[PDB]
């Protein structure tokens, strides 16, 4: 019973630390969209 | 010869409203430039 409630222990903890590895690469990607819609807003103003 | 530089007159207030539009021309070419910009920064929206 005290292996069985330590192996459920350690796969909630791998599934989330495997969400959080997710979390950071999705919002490293979303970061490189609007850093180039900045490049926009500055070439806007340079319209303007 | 005052009818002759009535003429006068007019020719040059003719230039001047002439003016008035070639000013206004190249103000609403730059204004389509910063819409098509403003389009670029709404499809990258799209995207992300």
């Amino acid at each position: 019973t005290q292996f069985g409630s330590t192996l459920q222990n350690i796969i909630e903890r791998q599934d989330a630390e495997a969400l959080n590895a997710l979390l950071q690469n999705q919002a490293a990607e979303l970061i490189l969209t609007n850093l180039s819609i900045q490049d926009k807003t500055i070439e806007e103003l340079d319209a303007e | 010869i005052s009818q002759s530089e009535t003429y006068r007159r007019r020719r040059q207030e003719w230039e001047i409203q002439r003016n008035n539009a070639e000013a206004e021309l190249k103000q609403i070419d730059a204004q389509l430039k910063s819409l098509a910009v403003r389009r670029e920064a709404a499809v990258l929206q799209k995207t992300s």
